[PDB]
Protein backbone atom coordinates (compact mmCIF):
# COMPACT_ATOMS: atom_id res chain seq x y z
CA UNK A 1 0.00 0.00 0.00
CA UNK A 2 2.12 2.79 -1.01
CA UNK A 3 2.90 5.15 -4.14
CA UNK A 4 6.11 5.18 -6.56
CA UNK A 5 6.96 7.94 -8.90
CA UNK A 6 9.42 7.06 -12.02
CA UNK A 7 12.48 7.83 -13.40
CA UNK A 8 13.54 7.51 -16.68
CA UNK A 9 16.42 5.91 -18.51
CA UNK A 10 17.27 7.64 -21.92
CA UNK A 11 17.94 5.12 -24.94
CA UNK A 12 20.30 5.96 -27.24
CA UNK A 13 18.96 7.23 -30.75
CA UNK A 14 21.14 8.69 -33.67
CA UNK A 15 20.17 9.57 -37.15
CA UNK A 16 21.76 10.50 -40.50
CA UNK A 17 20.72 14.00 -42.30
CA UNK B 1 -5.29 35.15 -11.72
CA UNK B 2 -4.48 31.76 -10.41
CA UNK B 3 -7.38 29.64 -9.22
CA UNK B 4 -6.56 26.39 -7.49
CA UNK B 5 -9.92 25.01 -6.95
CA UNK B 6 -10.20 21.94 -4.28
CA UNK B 7 -7.27 23.41 -2.18
CA UNK B 8 -8.14 21.57 0.99
CA UNK B 9 -6.61 18.64 -0.44
CA UNK B 10 -4.18 20.64 -2.62
CA UNK B 11 -0.52 18.89 -2.75
CA UNK B 12 -1.12 18.08 0.55
CA UNK B 13 -1.10 19.01 5.08
CA UNK B 14 2.66 18.51 5.05
CA UNK B 15 4.30 16.00 6.76
CA UNK B 16 0.89 13.83 6.73
CA UNK B 17 -0.45 11.25 4.15
CA UNK B 18 0.90 7.39 4.25
CA UNK B 19 -0.10 6.47 0.75
CA UNK B 20 1.36 9.99 -0.87
CA UNK B 21 4.45 11.55 0.28
CA UNK B 22 4.55 13.99 -2.63
CA UNK B 23 4.06 16.85 -0.58
CA UNK B 24 7.36 17.10 0.68
CA UNK B 25 8.52 18.20 -3.21
CA UNK B 26 5.29 20.04 -4.37
CA UNK B 27 4.61 21.99 -1.50
CA UNK B 28 8.00 23.34 -0.86
CA UNK B 29 8.60 24.66 -4.66
CA UNK B 30 4.59 26.36 -3.93
CA UNK B 31 5.61 28.27 -1.23
CA UNK B 32 8.61 29.49 -2.55
CA UNK B 33 7.25 30.97 -5.58
CA UNK B 34 4.86 32.68 -4.12
CA UNK B 35 6.71 35.61 -1.51
CA UNK B 36 10.29 33.99 -2.35
CA UNK B 37 13.50 36.05 -2.67
CA UNK B 38 11.73 37.63 -5.67
CA UNK B 39 7.96 38.08 -5.58
CA UNK B 40 5.10 38.53 -7.74
CA UNK B 41 3.98 41.90 -8.44
CA UNK B 42 0.06 41.55 -9.80
CA UNK B 43 0.09 37.83 -9.39
CA UNK B 44 -3.18 36.82 -7.38
CA UNK B 45 -3.47 33.72 -6.01
CA UNK B 46 -7.26 32.20 -4.76
CA UNK B 47 -8.00 28.84 -3.78
CA UNK B 48 -11.38 27.11 -2.80
CA UNK B 49 -11.32 24.84 0.76
CA UNK B 50 -14.19 22.74 2.12
CA UNK B 51 -11.80 21.18 5.38
CA UNK B 52 -9.52 24.27 6.53
CA UNK B 53 -7.22 22.52 8.54
CA UNK B 54 -6.20 19.99 5.82
CA UNK B 55 -4.22 23.03 4.11
CA UNK B 56 -0.65 23.80 4.93
CA UNK B 57 -0.26 26.28 7.67
CA UNK B 58 3.25 27.99 6.19
CA UNK B 59 0.83 28.79 2.87
CA UNK B 60 -2.12 29.93 4.81
CA UNK B 61 0.03 32.60 6.92
CA UNK B 62 -0.25 36.55 5.70
CA UNK B 63 1.87 37.32 2.46
CA UNK B 64 0.69 34.26 0.75
CA UNK B 65 -3.13 33.57 1.13
CA UNK B 66 -4.20 37.30 3.05
CA UNK B 67 -7.87 37.81 2.51
CA UNK B 68 -9.71 34.72 3.65
CA UNK B 69 -13.14 34.63 2.95
CA UNK B 70 -15.31 32.31 5.21
CA UNK B 71 -18.72 31.52 3.59
CA UNK B 72 -21.85 30.45 6.19
CA UNK B 73 -24.82 28.38 5.58
CA UNK B 74 -27.50 30.71 4.74
CA UNK B 75 -30.33 31.43 7.10
CA UNK B 76 -33.50 32.78 6.74
CA UNK B 77 -32.79 36.42 5.28
CA UNK B 78 -30.37 34.74 3.24
CA UNK B 79 -32.67 32.05 2.16
CA UNK B 80 -35.47 34.93 0.99
CA UNK B 81 -32.41 36.15 -1.83
CA UNK B 82 -31.14 33.05 -2.83
CA UNK B 83 -34.93 31.92 -3.44
CA UNK B 84 -35.62 35.18 -4.96
CA UNK B 85 -32.55 34.34 -7.88
CA UNK B 86 -34.32 31.52 -9.53
CA UNK B 87 -37.90 32.12 -8.93
CA UNK B 88 -37.77 34.91 -11.19
CA UNK B 89 -41.76 36.85 -12.15
CA UNK B 90 -41.06 34.88 -15.69
CA UNK B 91 -42.08 31.25 -14.72
CA UNK B 92 -45.43 30.02 -15.89
CA UNK B 93 -47.58 31.14 -13.14
CA UNK B 94 -50.53 28.89 -12.73
CA UNK B 95 -54.25 31.31 -12.75
CA UNK B 96 -55.45 29.61 -9.64
CA UNK B 97 -52.53 30.44 -7.90
CA UNK B 98 -51.91 34.20 -8.98
CA UNK B 99 -56.23 34.42 -8.19
CA UNK B 100 -55.65 35.33 -4.69
CA UNK B 101 -53.28 38.14 -5.97
CA UNK B 102 -55.48 39.86 -8.75
CA UNK B 103 -52.58 38.57 -11.27
CA UNK B 104 -49.65 40.91 -9.11
CA UNK B 105 -46.80 37.99 -10.13
CA UNK B 106 -43.70 39.71 -8.26
CA UNK B 107 -46.25 40.09 -4.91
CA UNK B 108 -47.29 36.22 -5.32
CA UNK B 109 -43.75 34.85 -6.27
CA UNK B 110 -42.56 36.77 -3.02
CA UNK B 111 -45.77 35.16 -0.70
CA UNK B 112 -44.55 32.10 -2.26
CA UNK B 113 -41.10 32.77 -1.59
CA UNK B 114 -42.06 33.78 2.25
CA UNK B 115 -44.28 30.58 2.85
CA UNK B 116 -41.75 27.93 1.81
CA UNK B 117 -38.80 29.63 3.84
CA UNK B 118 -41.45 29.59 6.34
CA UNK B 119 -42.01 25.69 5.94
CA UNK B 120 -38.22 24.97 5.50
CA UNK B 121 -37.48 26.72 8.91
CA UNK B 122 -40.23 25.78 10.92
Amino acid sequence: GSMAQEQTKRGGGGGDD
Amino acid sequence: IVFFDEMDSIFRTRGTGVSSDVETTVVPQLLSEIDGVEGLENVIVIGASNREDMIDPAILRPGRLDVKIKIERPDAEAAQDIYSKYLTEFLPVHADDLAEFDGDRSACIKAMIEKVVDRMYA
